[PDB]
RNA sequence: GCCCGUCGCUAGUACCGAUUGAAUGGCUUAGUGAGGCCUCAGGAUCUGGGA
RNA sequence: GGACUUUUACUUUGAAAAAAUUAGAGUGUUCAAAGCAGGCGUAUUGCUCGAAUAUAUUAGCAUGGAAUAAUAGAAUAGGACG
RNA sequence: UAUCUGGUUGAUCCUGCCAGUAGUCAUAUGCUUGUCUCAAAGAUUAAGCCAUGCAUGUCUAAGUAUAAGCAAUUUAUACAGUGAAACUGCGAAUGGCUCAUUAAAUCAGUUAUCGUUUAUUUGAUAGUUCCUUUACUACAUGGUAUAACUGUGGUAAUUCUAGAGCUAAUACAUGCUUAAAAUCUCGACCCUUUGGAAGAGAUGUAUUUAUUAGAUAAAAAAUCAAUGUCUUCGGACUCUUUGAUGAUUCAUAAUAACUUUUCGAAUCGCAUGGCCUUGUGCUGGCGAUGGUUCAUUCAAAUUUCUGCCCUAUCAACUUUCGAUGGUAGGAUAGUGGCCUACCAUGGUUUCAACGGGUAACGGGGAAUAAGGGUUCGAUUCCGGAGAGGGAGCCUGAGAAACGGCUACCA
């Protein structure tokens, strides 16, 4: 009779299971970040995915409809926010571009390995599953 | 119960329904009262919601009222005579509304001959007085004042006896007397 | 429907507390009562002239009009004072994203104020349940009689 | 065990429906009647006991019965009852004859007398005058207010011929 | 179902409440009163969740019982009181007073006002009638019987009303151009004035509202409350006079008032 | 080269079939008909016609 | 207030509307799923932003349009106005 | 978030399916398993069966205390604290569980009650009770009969109870009361009129019946039967009052009666004050419980428009023993073939009636991401239905109730 716990999953999984290039394209991700999984590559670019199907719907208004110029405006100033989006293309036919790296970009295990403070992707990592 | 519901009973195109819920209680029917004349015994019957309805058994006066007169009596009831739903209410004298009795006028002729000061069918001061100012307004009416030699007046039952415990009409009067009247001989 | 008697059943058919003092010599017998259902449709005179009974009548009778006000097509008059009529209406499918042919046939009482013939549209109001099906009384002739008289002999 | 139930008649048990205010049964809810065996009002070999009330005394004394007497529980203690074991009018002050019983308390004897009730007093007084007060109190406000509209009422109609020989 | 139904579910609730989705399974059923279900407050969530005086209900139960919160004038000690749309709590601690009137977004503000104004309420007369002996009547929205009011009061005027003693001391017409309260719709708390109304004979009046910033919309009759005339509120409003903004106009607004 | 049918073996499915074959479920005629409710009587007892 | 109105389809806008769900704004639950919180200070007797928005169509209601597609009309004139 | 690959041939292009592939609040199972948070879970099969324990009881200053109960003190010799039992009151009709039945049914959106019932909450609402009306009615307050208890008992056995003796009320059952006034009926007398008059009865509300009033579509006149207010005695009538609705025989009120007569406080808690003619007279504070009627609020019941899965190897269906409509009635809370009586012959259907199937409760929704679709919803919210199967009923505001009863079947 409690009210529904509510929840969603947070990562989409590749349809053809073997492509050789998503393969290494996706290594190669995680080899730079410092990832374990390659899930944490999935769920980035489910991430993505919404966020460009938004964009995507948004553009599909003309120029200026109310919506466009809430949601749109509101997308944006979220994602420079984070240090996604750059301070200049920075009106959405280029939140429609940014790839996965942008993103991958942003953790908090990059920061920590970008300026020093770990040297390595990994020691990063440990550093910050360690309190 | 007795049930009221509709949802027995075929639909309008004939087709044959389920049985959907059991009865239920608001939805009850009760038996008739099946009310007679006779000494009087009314029972009380508790319907929804506190309240009451009496079921008179048995009845033996009423209180009916000569309408053209603007008065009411209580008559004993002499017995019914004509039934339009069904002749065996007639036959069993069984009080029911829009039956048709007859009662007693000697309570109303009691009225009409002190308030007329005139007498049906065949000494004071201000008695005298009032009977003066009461005429071209005491012709009365024939096939009603006939009505008086044998001591009984026909009247339409108008209450329903078997719902509130009373058993009360109107004297039968102009055209609708006529209709009871023709159908009382033109089957006599 | 009726015609004629009107003093045709078991009971002496009256309007419900319209008396008539016996003692009043009147030229008009029966005094009558009537109203006029609202919602702008007139009551037709022959309501007010006439000297039918009816108490399922929306002008003389102890009737109220009140929720759906629909027209349909009159398409049997067989039952003796009510009838039934068609309501034709189109249905969306979706999906196809088009509509297919629909109706319902509607039982409705009236009043021997109109006289209806098979084919006429007509204005039927809601009404209290007046019988097991009937929840409507016809309530305007939006009609007339199809040009029928238009229709005779020869040159 | 099974009970007789007086006026069955039978001299054998069948199985009645009982209902409140009826002998050998004692409803658990409002409105239920349970369906019972009860035993028939006509003596039997079968009969374990048979229960017996004394209505002339005979020609010598029974042990425990006559020989002894056991007194009554409760004494009266509605006003009027009081009254009448005394048989007193009213007049004769049913406060004193209250019936007391006496009780130890170990090293203190204690008295307890009943609450006797519908006893006329000072209070039941105080609150019969208030009653009729406030219902003509209230009598009297209606009117004042009755006639405090029906004078707005006419210095209205007297303002409606203000407004016709205004215009 | 064999009888009243004595217990709420939430997320049945009423969501003007503000309740909150977890922390329970239940919101507190409001009392038969004054006010329609749907459309009240009762004391628990006013003195519980609005106030934020009493943490558990247990304590709103142990502040009520001390007479303290009381109605209109009078105390009333219900838990699940159903408070309701120009009603009067105060408080005799604190010496405050309330009145119960709508936001704009549709909810029941907290509202300080005046003890001066404490002793006054309004009432949309929602029907007048001729009762036993001939005395007219009129009932108005939060079941109030009134004896002999003005003959000139018909329904769907507002009523001002002495709360300390029972009657009407002003009135207030339904005609073209007057401030309405707006309770119910997606019009709801919204104020206006009124442009005119569409008559539709037998089913649903209908009312154009304009306000003191040149919109326009319709709300069902009866779903107005008149309360005086273009500026003078018969009553004090809430902050934002119920103008709605657009989620743009006040996205705008909330981060103007941005640097501390 | 391909390939058709009868006839023969193993295994499986479904059909037909004496048994007026069998089983479960829903309605249902006719006959019998509990029990509460209503109603005509009844009067164990227990009082002022009633219970 | 009276006296009377050929029928429809379509389409616009709007009312009347349950919440959770969905889409989506705001807020850095340490992140996130979530949650509807929270945020400022004189952090010793308080200040304060919130708890949006949208979709909710078939039907019924209400309002704009009068293309498209039906319907009805005056020919044995029992036509229309006065 | 618009993708295809493998498999027929010697090779080729097709058609076309099998296979692969990915998701699933989509179940099971196998293997493996460390941390945070979150948290579904005997739906599917058998609405099959159930051992045992628990899930419904409840007291304020304020209905009832002689516990032969506890307590002492603090005025309390009627009662006074506290309080088992028990009476009384209210609740047990909510909740929770399940998805068997159910396909125009439910259910949704949308309607209707001018077609009804409604505990309670809230707001209004009651001078009328008796009697042929001076030797007179308990109202300073009228009746008993009951539990608990006491004591005698019965049965293997139960939330079994019998006989005897007590005693309470906001249980039961009775039964008084109050202003002024007007208007109606009757009318002893007197006197002739143009006619008037003491003074007598009746008139709370509710019930049942009949008769009225409840105007309004812009304005005027004569006459009959009655008969109202003021005479400058031919006459005049002059101001003359009216609610709501789209709509009524609405709200309201009036007349004549009716009733095994509805309600109109025989109740309780705190305080104790005034006021003289010192009657323990007569007054009087705050607020509880009640109480009719109306309103409101929580409801309920019926109800209008449209909308359901597969099926013709279901084409005609419906009236026996109501099928469709009319009159009357009876029954209901109330409309209504809901039932009866009389009467008629209707009602539905290829725009799919009627019948069959559903491994069918309906919705909010869920899964699958170009779109269009496809499939799923026993199951956290709303509605409905049920309590082993049927039926029947008591109590009550509300049940056709099942942690109520009665009967049959298992
Ligand atoms: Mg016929
Ligand atoms: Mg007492
Ligand atoms: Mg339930
Ligand atoms: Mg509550
Ligand atoms: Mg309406
Ligand atoms: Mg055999
Ligand atoms: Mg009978
Ligand atoms: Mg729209
Ligand atoms: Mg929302
Ligand atoms: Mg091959
Ligand atoms: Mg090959
Ligand atoms: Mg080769
Ligand atoms: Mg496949
Ligand atoms: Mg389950
Ligand atoms: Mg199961
Ligand atoms: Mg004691
Ligand atoms: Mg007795
Ligand atoms: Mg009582
Ligand atoms: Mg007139
Ligand atoms: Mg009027
Ligand atoms: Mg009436
Ligand atoms: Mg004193
Ligand atoms: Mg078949
Ligand atoms: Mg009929
Ligand atoms: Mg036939
Ligand atoms: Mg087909
Ligand atoms: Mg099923
Ligand atoms: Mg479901
Ligand atoms: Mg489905
Ligand atoms: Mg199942
Ligand atoms: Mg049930
Ligand atoms: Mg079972
Ligand atoms: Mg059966
Ligand atoms: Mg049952
Ligand atoms: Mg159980
Ligand atoms: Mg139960």
């Amino acid at each position: 009779p409690r009210a529904p716990r509510t929840y969603s999953k947070t990562y989409s999984t590749p349809k053809r299971p073997y492509e050789s290039s998503r393969l290494d394209a996706e290594l190669k991700l995680a080899g730079e970040f410092g990832l374990k999984n390659k899930k944490e590559i999935y769920r980035i670019s489910f991430q993505l995915s919404k966020i460009r199907r938004a964009a995507r719907d948004l553009l599909t208004r003309d120029e200026k409809d109310p919506k466009r110029l809430f949601e749109g405006n509101a997308l944006i100033r979220r994602l420079v926010r984070v240090g996604v989006l750059s301070e200049d293309k920075k009106k959405l036919d280029y939140v429609l571009a940014l790839k996965v790296e942008d993103f991958l970009e942003r953790r908090l295990q990059t920061q920590v390995y970008k300026l020093g403070l770990a040297k390595s992707v990994h020691h990063a990592r440990v550093l910050i599953t360690q309190r | 119960g007795i049930s009221r519901d509709s949802r027995h009973k075929r639909s309008a195109t004939g087709a044959k329904r389920a049985q959907f819920r059991k009865k239920r209680k608001f939805e009850l029917g009760r038996q008739p009262a099946n009310t007679k004349i006779g000494a009087k015994r009314i029972h009380s019957v508790r319907t929804r919601g506190g309240n009451k309805k009496y079921r008179a058994l048995r009845i033996e006066t009423g209180n009916f009222s000569w309408a053209s007169e603007g008065i009411s009596k209580k008559t004993r009831i002499a017995g019914v005579v004509y039934h339009p739903s069904n002749n065996e209410l007639v036959r069993t004298n069984t009080l029911t509304k829009a039956a048709i009795v007859q009662i007693d006028a000697t309570p109303f002729r009691q009225w009409f001959e002190a308030h007329y000061g005139q007498t049906l069918g065949k000494k004071s001061k201000n008695a005298e007085r009032k009977w003066a100012a009461r005429a071209a307004s005491a012709k009365i009416e024939s096939s009603v004042e006939s009505q008086f030699s044998a001591g009984r007046l026909y009247a339409c039952i108008s209450s329903r006896p078997g719902q509130s415990g009373r058993c009360d009409g109107y004297i039968l009067e102009g055209e609708e007397l006529a209709f009871y009247l023709r159908r009382l001989t033109a089957k006599k | 429907s009726t015609e004629l008697t009107v003093q045709s059943e078991r009971a002496f058919q009256k309007q419900p507390h319209i008396f008539n003092n016996p003692k009043v010599k009147t030229s008009k017998r029966t005094k009558r009562w009537y109203k006029n259902a609202g919602l702008g449709f007139k009551t037709p005179k022959t309501a007010i002239e006439g000297s039918y009974i009816d108490k399922k009548c929306p002008f003389t009778g102890l009737v109220s009009i009140r929720g759906k006000i629909l027209t349909g097509t009159v398409v049997s008059t067989k039952m003796h004072r009510t009838i039934v009529i068609r309501r034709a209406y189109l249905h969306y499918i979706p999906k196809y994203n088009r509509y297919e042919k629909r109706h319902k046939n509607v039982p409705v009482h009236v009043s021997p104020a109109f006289r209806v013939q098979v084919g006429d549209i007509v204005t039927v109001g809601q009404c209290r349940p007046i019988s097991k099906t009937v929840r409507f009384n016809v309530v305007k002739v939006s009609a007339a009689a199809g040009k029928a008289n238009k229709q005779f002999a020869k040159f | 065990g099974f009970p007789m139930k007086q006026g069955v008649l039978l001299p054998t048990r069948i199985k009645l429906l009982l209902t409140k205010n009826v002998s050998c049964y004692r409803p658990r809810r409002d409105g239920e009647r349970k369906r019972k065996s009860v035993r028939g009002a006509i003596v039997g070999p079968d009969l374990a006991v048979l229960a017996l009330v004394i209505v002339k005394k005979g020609e010598q004394e029974l042990e425990g019965l006559t020989d002894t007497t056991v007194p009554k529980r409760l004494g009266p203690k509605r006003a009027n009852n009081i009254r009448k074991f005394f048989g007193l009018s009213k007049e004769d002050d049913v406060r004193d004859f209250v019936i007391r019983r006496e009780v130890t308390k170990g090293e203190k004897t204690y008295t307890k007398a009943p609450k006797i009730q519908r006893l006329v007093t000072p209070q039941r007084l105080q609150r019969k005058r208030h009653q009729r007060a406030l219902k003509v109190r209230n009598a009297q406000a209606q009117r004042e207010a009755a006639a405090e509209y029906a004078q707005l009422l006419a210095k209205r109609l007297s303002e409606r011929k203000a407004e016709k020989a205004e215009i | 179902a064999r009888g009243p139904k004595k217990h709420l579910k939430r997320l049945a609730a009423p969501h003007h409440w503000l309740l909150d989705k977890l922390s329970g399974c239940y919101a507190p059923r409001p009392s038969a009163g004054p006010h329609k279900l749907r459309e009240s407050l009762p004391l628990i969530v006013f003195l519980r969740n609005r106030l934020k005086y009493a943490l558990n209900g247990r304590e709103v139960k142990a502040i009520l019982m001390q007479r303290h919160v009381k109605v209109d004038g009078k105390v009333r000690t219900d838990t699940t009181y159903p408070a309701g749309f120009m009603d009067v709590i105060t408080l005799d601690a604190t010496n405050e007073n309330f009145r119960l009137v709508y936001d704009v977004k549709g909810r029941f503000a907290v509202h300080r006002i005046t003890d001066e104004e404490a002793s006054y309420k309004l009432g949309k007369v929602k029907k007048v009638q001729l009762g036993k002996k001939g005395v007219p009547y009129v009932v108005t929205h939060d079941g109030r019987t009134i004896r002999y009011p003005d003959p000139n009061i018909k329904v769907n005027d507002t009523v001002k009303i002495d709360l300390a003693s029972g009657k009407i001391t002003d009135f207030i017409k339904f005609d073209a151009g007057k401030l309405v309260y707006v309770t119910g719709g997606r019009n709801l708390g919204r104020i206006g004035t009124i442009v005119h109304k569409e008559r539709h004979d037998g089913g649903f009046d209908l009312v154009h509202i304009k306000d003191s910033l040149d919109n326009t919309f319709v709300t069902r009759l009866n779903n107005v409350f008149v309360i005086g005339e273009q500026g003078k509120p018969y009553i004090s409003l809430p902050k934002g006079k119920g103008i709605k903004l657009s989620i743009a106009e006040e996205r705008d607004r909330r981060r103007a008032q941005q640097g501390l």
